[PDB]
């Protein structure tokens, strides 16, 4: 129940709205993770109202390279097991459908490959691979205070 | 009674200094009950030591050394010559691994 | 059960509908602290206000209440070992008893120091502090509470410690004593628990003193007039001398 | 035997208790003068043959075990209570109650426990009249037996 | 309020600067601090306003940072990833790129994880006016970037002195020695 | 087991895991160094009775 | 199963239905066991039919976000957690009301002002 | 020895805390099982 | 194997 200031948010976050700072506040983020947060959401163009259910668990209203202003709907997914996906139509939560035959026009499902020279450089977050890893190591590190590192060391004569 | 010798009247709220134990359960402020909170690891941290190291490092070794000190091993006593006899062995099969 | 009539129990129930009723989760305040100048906010919008080691000025191993324990260890095992009394079986492993709970008030008292904050921030608007401690075993604890959480205790710590009239900070600004707060509701890696003691150690910097006792006597502090210092110069998972 | 070294244990427990006489606590001096030199002031692997050897590292090894470590733990026990009482005293950690008052309860209990098991050590050199550790057992044994007025083996 | 009002006057604060200096004195791509002031309070708050305040200078992250000639302090705390420093040989001329977050698998060199890491951490692009075998730091500590200079001794100590670190070293001792015990008690 | 019983649920600083896939470095030779060592024991014990 | 380690041990062989002795302390414990085994057989059957007057929907622990693979998707997981348990938490007194209930259950005293 | 290569070598997962705290307590709870060994080996060779 | 007894 802390909540940031949306001014603080707005300043951190330049482009974000009075209205779009204000309901993140309304969240139970910490408020570190409320700037965080505020900062995916307005560089991704996340719709922060959007509630999550089990057919899609975000929406994001981005304008292409043609301008055309489309959205994407991040959907609710499972690990590895069809038999534990909720496969559902309504904006809830629960597993209320059971279906006899899951495929029922026999159209199959398809795990889509993709060919290398047509990938493209990884950019959604692709800076977060190796986070958790390094994440791991370093909450077990003790670094060296810069009042202790020597510094202005003679410099290397062939560099 | 109001005004009772050797009992200091209780004018306000006193701190968490002052208890005597401390809970190892909590309450959200929306109304849900923690039990699994902070000080339940620390408290659990002593059973867990117990249970897992401390019981099945040294029980054994703590029966056959009072198997040894007071009931001899479990010797036949009525025997002839020591440097002729089998050894009643102390105990070695562990009774604290599932084996 | 209910056909039962307790006049102390319909007093229960009136009280419990009433308190469900009138009292609201928004509650009116007048406590509002004015600083006398401008807050230099850092660049993430808050003021460092309190900044302390407290691992580095506490006595770890050698406290007096538990080296006895630990030193009564070694008496307990020898009378088992050579059983000078003469005790059965079932004495002996009663002896043997003690080895395992004598180091828990040690474990108590490591505990304790993770509880006497190491840093604490004013974030913007006055109504959020940011309290930072640490355990002994370097794991690091971050905890935001709102500012009228924050009891002051007294120097002894027995009794509560009257707000809006307590002098824990000399004529200078800096800290008189060990000072103890308590918060009514302390949310501590995301479990809520309620009465919370920590600790403002005596050897501890107590940067803006004016902030530092608004905040302790659980005031919203007005943060109107502010500037915002852009300076990077700390780094997540920063050293700190514990 | 365990059998046997129970008996031996609480029969010394039960001479020691009782008390030790005259005549009684001069046979013990001269047998653990015997047992103090020619075990724990002589290196047992000096010896010429390997019985002597053999048998002079069990009875030192005994001696280890009934004396040196049981009157190294009794002092430790000692220095131990001595140390808690200081510690409560002071209200702080103190070293001082561990060395001296170690040393105090060792040299206390050492006698103790080399009186109270004389005969034990003693007879676990009778190696036999053919080497010569066995011989001056066996001579210190004819002392013991003079004065005594008894036999033993 | 007023009871601090009162003693307000007499309080002197203290700076926030504390085992951590300032990141332009030893850092470059870090502009010194600048004070910002906000603007006047708006008159009315509308749903879609954007912040007014003053914009900040954006420095975009460096593909690469040059040798600092003994002056570098990390931009973030990188991975240790060893207290040891190669002995590695350098060619004369050969552009080399040195890991400065500590994650990449392929030894002292960049490879490509400085990117698939949240960090400011930014490989060390040098050149070497002669070939020859060179100590490459590996505890990415150095006030030298891509090259040693015994910092490592510091941290080694340093983890030593923690009160964690000296129960971990302590542990692996007495474990060792728990080992050569068991050696020298072997004919017991 | 501790960490796992105190610090890995949902309320107790649970950790986010980005990482796609596993990239390791000698996994199994250091997964069947106790094994083997084990059977050496075994092997050799047997051999003695045998 | 432990006590036929225990039997084992001792040489007791498979497949016979009488056995020495000095087998049938472990051996009746043994037994014991396997009623305990059954005795939870009956549990399985009995939730069964405690699943169907039941009669709930199922909800996924996981929100629809197996994976946190990015710091977003612990976030979506995060805020729509905290607003199931929200609403979980409804019809349950807040933490104050719900301390006054407990502290004041007594009501029982023989003498009053 | 190489702390990056020893930090992800099982299975690119870090267990390296609990590894370092086990030599500390592992150092004293094998201490009965040894000595009670000692005195079974003793009776064996007896 | 080498010192599986230990002793
Ligand atoms: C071999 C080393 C030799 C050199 C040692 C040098 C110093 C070493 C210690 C330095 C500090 C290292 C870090 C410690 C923990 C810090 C973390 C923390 O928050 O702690 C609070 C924490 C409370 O929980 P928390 O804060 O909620 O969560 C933890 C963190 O958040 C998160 O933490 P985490 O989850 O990451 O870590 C978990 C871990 C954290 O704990 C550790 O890592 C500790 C590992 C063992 C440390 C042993 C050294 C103790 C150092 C002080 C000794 C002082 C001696 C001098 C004074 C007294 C004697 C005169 O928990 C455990 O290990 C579980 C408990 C293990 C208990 C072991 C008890 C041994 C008893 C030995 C004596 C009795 C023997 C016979 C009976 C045997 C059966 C009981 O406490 C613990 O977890 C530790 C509990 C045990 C502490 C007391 C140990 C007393 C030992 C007395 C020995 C007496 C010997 C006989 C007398 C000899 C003289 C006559
Ligand atoms: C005051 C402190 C002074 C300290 C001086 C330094 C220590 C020297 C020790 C030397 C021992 C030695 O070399 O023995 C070889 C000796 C070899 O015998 P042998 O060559 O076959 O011939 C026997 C002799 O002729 C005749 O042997 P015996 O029948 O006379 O056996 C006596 C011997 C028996 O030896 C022992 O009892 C050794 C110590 C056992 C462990 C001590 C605690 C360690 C806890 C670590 C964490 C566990 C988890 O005990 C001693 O000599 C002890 C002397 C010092 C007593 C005070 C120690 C206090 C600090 C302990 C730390 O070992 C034995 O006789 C083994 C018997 C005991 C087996 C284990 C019994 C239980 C152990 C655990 C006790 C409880 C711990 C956990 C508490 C919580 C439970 C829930
Ligand atoms: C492969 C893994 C195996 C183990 C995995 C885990 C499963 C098994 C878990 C067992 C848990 C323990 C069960 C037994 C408990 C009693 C111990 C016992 O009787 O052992 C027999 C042993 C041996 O007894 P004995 O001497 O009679 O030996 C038997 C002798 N013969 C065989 C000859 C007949 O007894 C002891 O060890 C007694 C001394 C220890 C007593 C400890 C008491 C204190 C407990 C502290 C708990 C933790 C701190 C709590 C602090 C609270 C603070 C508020
Ligand atoms: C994996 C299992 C770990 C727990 C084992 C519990 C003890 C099982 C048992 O019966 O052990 C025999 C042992 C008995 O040892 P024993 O059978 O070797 O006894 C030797 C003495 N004579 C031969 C004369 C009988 O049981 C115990 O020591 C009980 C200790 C308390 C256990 C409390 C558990 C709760
Ligand atoms: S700079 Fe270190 S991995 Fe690239
Ligand atoms: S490895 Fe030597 S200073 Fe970095």
């Amino acid at each position: 129940y802390c909540q940031m200031d949306p001014e603080e948010i707005m300043r951190r976050v330049p482009g974000i709205t009075r209205k779009e700072a204000e309901f993140i506040t309304k969240l139970g983020l910490s408020p570190q993770e409320q700037v965080d947060f505020a900062y995916i959401a307005y560089n991704i163009g996340l719709d922060i109202f959007y509630f999550t259910n089990q057919m899609f668990v975000a929406r994001q209203v981005v304008t292409n390279s043609k301008g055309e202003k489309v959205e994407v709907l991040w959907n609710a997914q499972c690990y590895e097991d069809i038999a534990q996906l909720n496969v559902g139509f309504a904006p809830v939560l629960e597993s209320v459908d059971y279906h006899w035959e899951i495929f029922l026009w026999a159209d199959p499902p398809i795990k889509p490959n993709n060919d290398f020279d047509l990938n493209v450089p990884c950019t959604w977050f692709e800076y977060e691979q190796e986070w958790w890893m390094e994440s791991c190591i370093q909450e077990d590190q003790f670094n060296l205070p810069e009042d202790e590192r020597p510094y202005n060391t003679p410099r290397n004569p062939h560099c | 009674p109001n005004n009772i010798k050797g009992l200091i009247p209780k004018t306000c709220r006193l701190p968490a200094t002052r208890n005597w134990y401390r809970r190892t359960s909590s309450f959200e402020r929306n109304g849900f009950f923690n039990i699994h909170t902070p000080v339940l690891n620390t408290k659990m941290i002593p059973w867990l030591l117990f249970i897992v190291l401390t019981w099945g490092w040294s029980s054994f070794q703590i029966g056959g050394y009072n198997y040894e000190r007071f009931d001899d091993n479990g010797e036949r006593r009525n025997t002839l010559y020591w440097k002729l006899s089998p050894v009643e062995f102390p105990q070695s099969k562990l009774w604290n691994r599932p084996s | 059960l209910n056909h039962v009539q307790n006049m102390l129990e319909e007093n229960l129930k009136y009280d419990a509908q009433k308190y469900n009723d009138e009292v609201a989760v928004i509650q009116k305040t007048s406590r509002i602290y004015k600083p006398t100048y401008t807050i230099e906010f850092n660049r993430e919008g808050e003021v460092l206000v309190y900044s302390a080691d407290p691992i580095k000025n506490s006595v770890v191993y050698f406290k007096y209440p538990y080296v006895l324990y630990e030193a009564a260890i070694p008496l307990f095992i020898w009378a088992w070992i050579y059983n000078p009394l003469e005790l059965s079986k079932n004495a002996v492993n009663s002896l043997l008893i003690y080895p395992n709970i004598a180091w828990i008030p040690r474990m108590w008292y490591w505990r304790s120091l993770q509880y006497k904050i190491q840093k604490m921030y004013l974030l913007r608007g006055g109504k959020v502090a940011k309290i930072e401690t640490q355990s002994l075993a370097g794991d690091r604890f971050t905890s935001w509470v709102e500012t009228y959480q924050f009891h002051p205790l007294t120097q002894d710590q027995k009794n509560f410690d009257n707000q809006d009239n307590a002098e824990f900070l000399e004529d200078e600004g800096q800290l008189k004593y060990e000072l103890g707060v308590q918060l009514d509701n302390l949310q501590e890696m995301g479990t809520t628990s309620q009465d919370i003691v920590i600790n403002f150690m005596k050897e501890g910097t107590v940067h803006h003193p004016e902030l530092f006792e608004a905040i302790v006597k659980g005031y919203n502090i007005d943060t109107s007039d502010y500037v915002i210092n852009t300076a990077n110069n700390l780094r997540a998972r920063e050293g700190n001398h514990n | 035997s365990c059998t046997t070294r129970r008996f031996i244990d609480e029969k010394e427990k039960l001479e020691y208790s009782r008390g030790y006489n005259q005549q009684e606590l001069e046979a013990s001096k001269l047998r653990k003068d015997f047992v103090k030199k020619y075990i724990v002031d002589f290196d047992t692997t000096l010896y010429k043959t390997q019985v002597e050897r053999d048998w002079a590292y069990i009875a030192k090894r005994e001696y280890r075990y009934e004396v040196q470590l049981k009157s190294i733990g009794y002092g430790g026990a000692l220095a131990n209570a001595v140390l808690l009482w200081r510690i409560y005293a002071n209200k702080k950690m103190v070293f001082w109650p561990i060395p001296i008052v170690g040393a105090l309860g060792y040299l206390y209990f050492q006698p103790v426990f080399f009186q109270k098991s004389n005969k034990r050590f003693f007879d676990m050199c009778n190696v036999g009249e053919e080497y010569y550790l066995g011989r001056e057992r066996n001579k210190i044994l004819r002392e013991c037996n003079k004065i005594l007025n008894v036999e033993d083996f | 309020m007023s009871a601090i009002l009162k003693r307000a006057a007499k309080y002197k604060r203290v700076s926030s600067i504390l085992c951590e200096g300032e990141a332009h004195l030893r850092d470059p791509f870090t502009p010194p601090p600048v004070i910002l002031k906000p603007p006047a309070p708006r008159k009315d708050k509308k749903p879609d306003d954007i912040t007014d305040f003053p914009a900040q200078k954006l420095i975009p992250l460096p593909e690469s940072i040059p040798y600092q000639e003994g002056k570098y302090r990390p931009a973030s705390i990188p991975m240790v990833a060893g207290f040891f420093p190669y002995n590695c040989y350098l060619q004369q001329g050969k552009v080399y790129s040195w890991c400065s977050c500590g994650i990449s698998q392929s030894g002292p060199w960049c490879d490509g994880l400085c990117n698939s890491v949240v960090t400011r951490c930014r490989p060390v692009v040098f050149n070497v006016s002669q070939s020859g075998y060179y100590k490459i730091c590996n505890c990415k500590f150095s006030a030298n970037a891509p090259f040693c200079n015994n910092t490592h001794r510091k941290m080694v100590r340093y983890h030593h002195q923690t009160h964690r670190g000296f129960y971990e070293i302590w542990g692996a001792a007495l474990f060792v020695l728990g080992w050569v015990y068991m050696g020298f008690n072997y004919y017991t | 087991i501790l960490k796992v019983a105190r610090f890995r649920v949902l309320k107790m600083r649970p950790k986010i895991s980005t990482s796609y896939r596993p990239h390791g470095k000698w996994g199994d030779f250091l997964a069947c160094i106790i094994p083997l060592i084990w059977c050496i024991n075994i092997l050799t014990n047997s051999n003695l009775i045998l | 199963f432990v006590p036929l380690f225990y039997l084992g041990f001792s040489g007791m062989p498979r497949r016979i239905h009488d056995y020495p002795v000095v087998f049938m302390g472990w051996h009746s414990m043994s037994t014991t066991g396997h009623f305990i085994t059954l005795v939870g057989i009956i549990f399985f059957f009995l939730m069964m039919f405690d699943s169907h007057i039941e009669r709930r929907a199922s909800t996924s622990t996981t929100l629809g976000l197996p994976r946190w693979y990015k710091r977003i998707s612990y976030y979506i997981f995060k805020i729509r957690y905290l607003q199931h348990t929200k609403s979980k938490m409804n019809g349950i007194p807040g933490s104050t009301v719900r301390l006054m209930l407990i502290n004041r259950h007594f009501v029982e005293y023989e003498v009053y002002e | 020895r190489n702390r990056y290569w020893w930090y992800r070598s099982l299975y690119d997962d870090y267990v390296a805390r609990e590894a370092k705290l086990a030599f500390g307590i592992a150092a004293f709870i094998w201490l009965p099982h040894y000595y009670w060994g000692i005195h079974l080996n003793r009776a064996f060779e007896v | 194997a080498l010192f599986f007894m230990a002793n």
